[PDB]
RNA sequence: CGCAGGUCGCAGUGGCAAGGGGGACCUGACUGUUUAACAAAAACAUAGGUCCCCGCGAGCCCGUAAGGGUGUGUACGGGGGC
RNA sequence: CCGGUCCUAAGGCGGGGCCUAAUAGGCACCCGCCGAAAGGGAAACGGGUUAAUAUUCCCGUGCCGCGGGGGUAGGUUCUGCGGCAACGCAGGCCCCGUCCCCGACGCCUCGGGAUAGGGCGGGCGGGACUGCCGUCCCGCUUAACCGUCGAAGGCCGGGGAGUGCCGUAAUGGCGAGAACCGGCCGAAGGCGGGAAUAGCCGGGGGUUUCCCCGGUCCGCCCGACUCCUGGGGCCCGUGAAAAGG
C-alpha cells in the first residue's frame, strides 16, 4: 500500500470528484506494445496502449501475423520464391 | 474525411449483407461525427466544428439517417449562441 | 521483360502473401492484373502493384486478358497445378536487420 | 459451531436496518460453513456472510439475511433478544 | 583479528566474488556446432574485455562467441573442418593454415576455447604437426605451446583493442568497472597496515619486504613470491 | 462526547471554525449522536464560521501598477528574469515561420530563402522587424513585406 | 553515537520471533532455527551440559 | 452506462428493458433502458420521445419518469 | 526589456535574505575516506607509473575432507608488492 | 475487485548422494521447496452512514476470472471477407505441440501535448465593515466505467529530385529515393453517456434527519515537482528474473 505508492512503479493520477474533493488515484502503466522479432520496432496494428494481460488482441491479417513485420515478411518470401 | 472509414464499413457490410454490421456501423459513423463535432465545439473550435457538421450533413444526405440531423441542429444552435455571446463581448 | 502475361508469380504482401497467381492483364508501368484461380490457389482476380509481387522462373502460354479457366487450362498443361497450389514458406530465422534497413 | 449471538447497540441497529443478524463462531469456521449452519438451524435463506476477527481473538460473523426473512423476528423467535 | 586479505579472499566472500549474474552465459564453443551460422547480435558484456558475437547456427543451436573485429550483424560463419579460414570463421586447428591469427583457441577439443579471449588479442598459428595431433601456436604473452588439432579456434583477432590505453582518468571510473568486474576496489598498501594484519605493517618508517620462498606459507606470502629477480636488470636479464 | 467534533464532520468544516452558541451549553451535555447534532445545527445553536481567503484588492492595484511598468527597478530585482534558451527558442520560431510562409506563398527564391534561413540561424538579425527591413532594403522580394 | 542516539535503530528489526516448539522468543527468522530448542535445524532438543 | 444514437438500434435493448427511465429537457428527451448488464441511454427529440414511451408501454415495458 | 520627466529620506538588495579582500612559504595533485564517544590531518584512497607469480590440469587463496573462491573468467587477463 | 496469497531476485532450507570418529558439522552434485505487504503481477469507483469501520457497510454505476444457457456471425469434403498496400472488419468449436513477442528495465539533456492547481473580467446568491471610500471574501463541482477522436513517431501507395530541394530547440535529411499528394497504425487527455436524480451555495417547512424551492453560469489567462510523447548525448559503468499473457 503505502511504500508500494512512494515507489514510482504505479501513475499518480489526481482527479476531482463529484464531491468536490481531490483524490489521487494509482493506475498502473501501460504495458510495452509487441515488437517484430528481427528488427525490434513495434507491430502496425498492435501498438494500442494495454494497460492489463489477458487482453485479446486482433493481428494483421498477413502470414505470421504480429510475429513480424510486412517488411521482413516480404523478403523472406522472395528469398524462399527464389530458393 | 474523418469517418471515412465508417462509410466504407458501412457500405461493404450492406454489400456483404450483414445487416446487423451494417446497423452497428452506422451508429458508428454517427457517434464519430457527433462526438467530434461536440468535443470541437466544447472546446470553441467552431471552423473545425463547421466543417466535420457540413461532412455529417452530406453523410446524413447520403445514408438517411435523421439522429445525425437532429444532432447537427443542436451542434449548430450551440454555435450560433457562441458565436453571439463573442460578437457581443467583441 | 520479365512481369508479363502468363507469368506465374507469387504475392509478398497483403492477406494472401504467400499465394502464387498467373499475371493475365497490363495496367501500367505499376500495376498489372493477376488472377491466380481463387479456386486453385487462393488468389481472387484483382489489380496487384508489380512491388508487391515476386515473379518466379516458371511461366506459361496464354493472351492478353485470359480468363480464369484459359490460366487452369495453361496450368494443367504445364503441369503446374500442385506448385500452384503450394504456398512459399518463409525462412524467418535467416534475415537480420540489416536486409530490411 | 455458533457459540453466542451478539446482542450491542451495533448488531441490534443492523439487524433492524439491514437484516443482519451478529454471531459468535468458531475462530476455523468458513463463511460457507457459516451460512450452511445458519441455514440448517434456523430455517432461512442467507444472502451473504461477512467476517471478522475481533482483538480478543474470536470470529465474529454478520449474516445478511435473504429479502423473506427478518433477522429481528428471528432473533426474537430464538428469545435471546 | 590477524588473517590478511589475500588469506580473506579465499573464503568466497560478497566482495570477493564475480557477480556473473549480470552476464547472459559462457561464452563457449558448444560441443558439436557445425554447417553455417548467422551472426544475430553484437553485444556489450559487463565485466568482460571484448563484445560478443551471438551466432545461430543453421539447426538452430545459439552460442555466444568472441566477436572478430570487422565481424557485422547478419554475417555468415562457417563452422567445421570445411570452412574457409575467413574472419568469424571456426576452425580446427589442424586445418588452419600456418601463420595465421586466430583466437579463442581450444587446448583440448571441447572445452570451449582458452587462450587470446581479451579484447585486441590473438594467437598466431606457427606450426603443425600433424603426427601427434598437435598445432604450434604463440600465446598473446609470447609463450609457445602445442595445443589439440581437433580443437576449435576462430579466424581473426578479438574485437575491442586499445581499450587500456585510454586511462582510467577518475577514481570513479575504475570504480563502475569494478563493480562489474570481481576485484575488491580499492587496496590499502601492506605497509599502511599495523603488523597484525600485514607483514610490512609496522615501524615507525615503514618498509616493504625482501622476496619470500616459494615454500612460504599462506598468510606469509606476500611481497615477491619466489621471484627470479626485480627491477629493471631483471627486465633486462629476461629480455 | 465531543460536540465540535461531529459538528466538524457533520458541517465538512474544520473544528477550528465550527462554532458553538453559548445558549447550547445546558444542552450539549445530553449530545449523543450525530442526528443530535444535526438537530443543534437546523436549530442554528451550532455553525460553520466563513473560511479567510486572503484578501487581493491590494494584489490587483500592485499588478495594475506593474504592468503600467512601476516598481521592477534594477533595485527590486534579486535573480534571473529573462530566459535566454526560451527567448532564442521563441526568436527562431517566429523568423523562420515568417520566411517559410513567404517562400511557401512565392515571394522568396529558395536560394534567397536559404540565404536568409542560414542568416537567421546565425544571429544576424536582432527582429522580425530587423528582418523585414533586411528584406526590403536589399528588395529580395518582388513586393515589400509590411 | 552509539548510545543513546543507535539505540533508536532498534525500533523496527528483529532477530528473533516466538519458536513453534518451545514458545521462547528465539527463532532466528534468517537462520531458521531456534536459538534456544534447535527447532528447524535439529529434530533433537538442544540443551546442553554446561547450562544448569 | 452504453450511449446509442440510432432510435432502431436502441429499441433492441429498450424493449427487454426492465426499466426505461425518462428525463425531459426544452430540447431533447433521455431514454435510459436499465437492463442486467447496462443502462443505455439515448437522446431523441421530444415527439419521438413521445412515441418510443408509447411504443414500450404498449410492449409492456415498465417505465419511470425521473 | 527599455526611455523621459517629477519626487522623498540619514538610509531604497531600506525588513527578511545576503561573499571581506589581497600577497607569500610549507604540505597533500585534485573529488573522496578515517579513530560511533577528546585527533579530520600533511594520515588512508585515488587516477598514473613500475616490478613479481602465472598459458589455465596455471598463479594465489579457503576447507578436516567432500570440495570451494579468483572463474558465466584467459596475458588489453587473475593474483601479489612498492 | 485494497494488500497478503502467486512469481522469481540476491540468497536460503530439506531429501538423495559424497564427506565426517560422529552429529544437530560441510555442500560442488541431483531433486523439491522457500525467498519482496516498495520489484513483476486479474479486476471498483462516486455519494451517504457510525460514538467508534469504510474503495469492506448501504445506494448508484461497473470490472475480472471460471462455468453455463439463448441469439448471432461462422461451420457443417475444402477454405472467412475487403484493400495495390500499410491495414481494416463479429472472424465458428474442442485438444495437443512448437516458435516468437509482451512481461523487461540506466543516467544526462531539450522540444511538444495535457491535467491537478492557481488567477482575471462579468453574472447570480450569500457573508464582512460602519470615521471617510466601497471595497473584500465565499459557491458555481463532476469518479470509475462505455463509445469516439488522436500529438509525436512509424508505415503504405503515387512522385522521381542536384543551379539542388526540405528543415530543427539542437544535431540535420535525400537515387541506399527528397520535395509534394493521398492514405494506414497510433498517447496522455478531450468530449458525449454515467449525471444531476449526486454534492455544493442560498431560501423555507417539519422533526431525529425528512420534504419543498432557486442556482449550480459566461469569456479569458498561467500552469506544474503530476501524466504522455519524441529528439539528442554518455558509459573500460550496458542499467534483473520468473510467473503470467
Ligand atoms: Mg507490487
Ligand atoms: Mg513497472
Ligand atoms: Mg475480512
Ligand atoms: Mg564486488
Ligand atoms: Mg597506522
Ligand atoms: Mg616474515
Ligand atoms: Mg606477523
Ligand atoms: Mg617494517
Ligand atoms: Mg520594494
Ligand atoms: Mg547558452
Ligand atoms: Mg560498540
Ligand atoms: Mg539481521
Ligand atoms: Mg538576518
Ligand atoms: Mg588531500
Ligand atoms: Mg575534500
Ligand atoms: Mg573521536
Ligand atoms: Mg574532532
Ligand atoms: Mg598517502
Ligand atoms: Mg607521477
Ligand atoms: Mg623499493
Ligand atoms: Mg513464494
Ligand atoms: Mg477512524
Ligand atoms: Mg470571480
Ligand atoms: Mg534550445
Ligand atoms: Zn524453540
Amino acid at each position: 500500500p503505502r511504500p508500494a505508492y512512494r515507489s514510482r512503479s504505479l501513475r499518480r493520477v489526481k482527479v476531482k470528484t463529484p464531491g468536490g474533493r481531490t483524490v489521487v488515484h494509482y493506475e498502473k502503466r501501460a504495458k510495452g506494445v509487441p515488437k517484430c522479432a528481427v528488427t525490434g520496432q513495434p507491430l502496425g496494428g498492435m501498438n494500442s496502449k494495454v494497460y492489463r494481460f489477458g487482453i485479446s488482441t486482433r493481428a494483421p491479417s498477413r502470414p505470421y501475423g504480429g510475429v513480424v513485420s510486412h517488411k521482413v515478411l516480404a523478403r523472406a518470401i522472395r528469398y524462399a520464391v527464389r530458393r | 474525411p474523418l469517418c471515412s472509414k465508417w462509410e466504407s464499413l458501412i457500405t461493404w457490410a450492406e454489400k456483404g449483407g450483414n445487416s446487423y454490421k451494417a446497423l452497428e456501423f452506422r451508429e458508428k459513423l454517427v457517434e464519430c461525427i457527433v462526438y467530434t463535432a461536440t468535443e470541437k465545439v466544447k472546446k470553441k473550435k467552431l471552423d473545425e466544428a463547421e466543417e466535420l457538421l457540413k461532412y455529417g450533413k452530406e453523410v446524413a444526405k447520403k445514408f438517411n439517417i435523421e439522429e445525425l440531423n437532429f444532432h447537427i441542429a443542436l451542434l449548430e444552435k450551440e454555435i450560433s449562441k457562441i458565436r453571439q455571446r463573442r460578437a457581443q463581448a467583441q | 521483360k520479365v512481369i508479363d502475361v502468363g507469368r506465374v508469380v507469387v504475392k509478398v504482401l497483403g492477406r494472401e502473401a504467400g499465394r502464387k497467381a498467373v499475371v493475365v492483364d497490363i495496367v501500367d508501368e505499376n500495376y498489372v492484373v493477376i488472377t491466380g484461380p481463387k479456386s486453385l490457389s487462393g488468389v481472387r482476380r484483382r489489380r496487384v502493384n508489380i512491388n508487391h509481387i515476386e515473379p518466379t522462373d516458371k511461366k506459361i502460354e496464354i493472351k492478353k486478358g485470359a480468363s480464369d479457366e484459359e490460366v487452369l487450362k495453361a496450368l494443367e498443361a504445364a503441369g503446374l497445378v500442385e506448385y500452384m497450389k503450394e504456398r512459399v514458406k518463409p525462412k524467418l530465422f535467416e534475415i537480420t536487420p540489416a536486409d530490411v534497413k | 459451531m455458533i457459540k453466542r449471538f451478539v446482542i450491542t447497540e451495533k448488531a441490534l441497529r443492523l439487524a433492524e436496518r439491514e437484516n443482519k443478524i451478529t454471531i459468535i463462531v468458531e475462530r476455523t469456521a468458513t463463511k460457507k460453513q457459516i451460512a450452511d449452519e445458519v441455514q440448517r438451524l434456523y430455517n432461512v435463506k442467507v444472502e451473504k456472510v461477512n467476517t471478522l476477527i475481533t482483538p480478543r481473538g474470536e470470529k465474529k460473523a454478520y449474516v445478511k439475511l435473504a429479502e423473506g426473512y427478518s433477522a429481528m423476528d428471528l432473533l426474537t423467535k430464538l428469545g435471546v433478544l | 583479528g590477524k588473517r590478511i586479505l589475500v588469506q580473506r579472499r579465499g573464503r568466497g566472500g560478497s566482495q570477493f566474488r564475480s557477480p556473473s549474474w549480470k552476464r547472459d552465459g559462457p561464452v563457449r564453443y558448444p560441443p558439436n556446432i557445425s554447417g553455417r551460422g548467422i551472426v544475430v547480435e553484437i553485444l556489450h558484456e559487463p565485466g568482460l574485455n571484448a563484445p560478443v558475437a551471438k551466432i545461430r547456427m543453421e539447426n538452430g543451436v545459439e552460442f555466444f562467441n568472441y566477436a572478430a573485429e570487422g565481424l557485422y550483424v547478419g554475417q555468415v560463419i562457417q563452422v567445421g573442418p570445411d570452412a574457409p579460414p575467413a574472419v568469424g570463421n571456426v576452425l580446427p586447428l589442424g586445418k588452419i593454415p600456418e601463420g595465421t591469427m586466430v583466437f579463442n583457441v581450444e587446448k583440448r577439443f571441447g572445452d570451449g576455447g582458452k587462450f587470446a579471449r581479451s579484447g585486441g588479442t590473438y594467437a598466431l598459428v606457427i606450426g603443425q604437426r600433424p603426427e601427434e595431433n598437435k598445432t604450434i601456436v604463440r600465446l598473446p604473452s609470447g609463450r609457445v605451446i602445442e595445443v589439440d588439432a581437433r580443437g576449435r579456434a576462430t579466424i581473426g583477432i578479438v574485437a575491442g583493442g586499445g581499450r587500456v590505453e585510454k586511462p582510467f582518468v577518475k577514481a570513479g571510473k575504475k570504480y563502475h568497472r569494478a563493480r562489474a568486474k570481481s576485484w575488491k576496489y580499492p587496496t590499502v598498501r601492506g605497509k599502511a597496515m599495523s603488523p597484525y594484519a600485514h607483514p610490512h605493517g609496522g615501524g615507525s618508517h615503514q618498509k616493504g619486504g625482501t622476496p619470500v620462498p616459494k615454500t612460504a606459507p599462506p598468510g606469509q606470502k606476500v611481497g615477491f613470491i619466489g621471484s627470479r629477480c626485480t627491477g629493471r636488470g631483471c627486465v633486462r636479464a629476461r629480455a | 462526547v465531543d460536540v465540535k467534533r461531529l459538528a466538524a464532520e457533520i458541517l465538512g468544516v474544520g473544528v477550528s471554525r465550527v462554532k458553538i452558541s453559548p445558549e447550547a451549553v445546558g444542552r450539549l451535555e445530553e449530545v449523543v449522536t450525530k442526528d443530535d447534532v444535526r438537530a443543534l445545527i437546523d436549530e442554528g445553536l451550532i455553525w460553520a464560521e466563513p473560511e479567510k481567503g486572503n484578501s487581493r484588492g491590494r494584489w490587483r492595484e500592485l499588478h495594475e501598477k506593474k504592468k503600467k511598468g512601476r516598481r521592477r527597478g534594477q533595485g527590486s530585482r534579486k535573480g534571473r528574469r529573462l530566459d535566454e534558451e526560451e527567448a532564442w527558442v521563441n526568436k527562431m520560431r517566429v523568423m523562420r515561420r515568417f520566411l517559410n510562409t513567404l517562400k511557401r506563398q512565392g515571394k522568396l527564391d529558395p536560394a534567397t530563402w536559404r540565404q536568409l534561413y542560414r542568416m537567421v540561424k546565425g544571429n544576424y538579425f536582432r527582429d522580425l522587424r530587423h528582418l523585414k527591413t533586411y528584406i526590403n532594403e536589399h528588395k529580395l522580394t518582388k513586393e515589400p513585406v509590411k | 553515537m552509539k548510545g543513546t542516539p543507535s539505540m533508536g535503530k532498534h525500533n523496527k528489526g528483529k532477530t528473533h520471533i516466538r519458536c513453534p516448539r518451545c514458545g521462547r522468543h528465539s527463532y532466528n527468522v534468517t537462520k531458521k532455527y531456534c536459538a534456544s530448542c534447535g527447532w528447524g535445524r535439529s529434530k533433537r532438543w538442544r540443551r546442553y551440559n554446561w547450562a544448569k | 452506462p452504453k450511449e446509442i444514437f440510432l432510435v432502431e438500434l436502441w429499441k433492441k435493448y429498450g424493449e427487454k428493458a426492465q426499466v426505461v427511465r425518462v428525463k425531459r429537457y426544452e430540447d431533447f428527451v433521455k431514454l435510459k433502458a436499465r437492463l442486467s448488464g447496462y443502462l443505455y441511454t439515448i437522446r431523441v427529440p421530444p415527439d419521438k420521445a413521445e412515441q418510443l414511451i408509447s411504443e414500450l408501454k404498449a410492449k409492456n415495458v415498465k417505465v419511470e419518469e425521473v
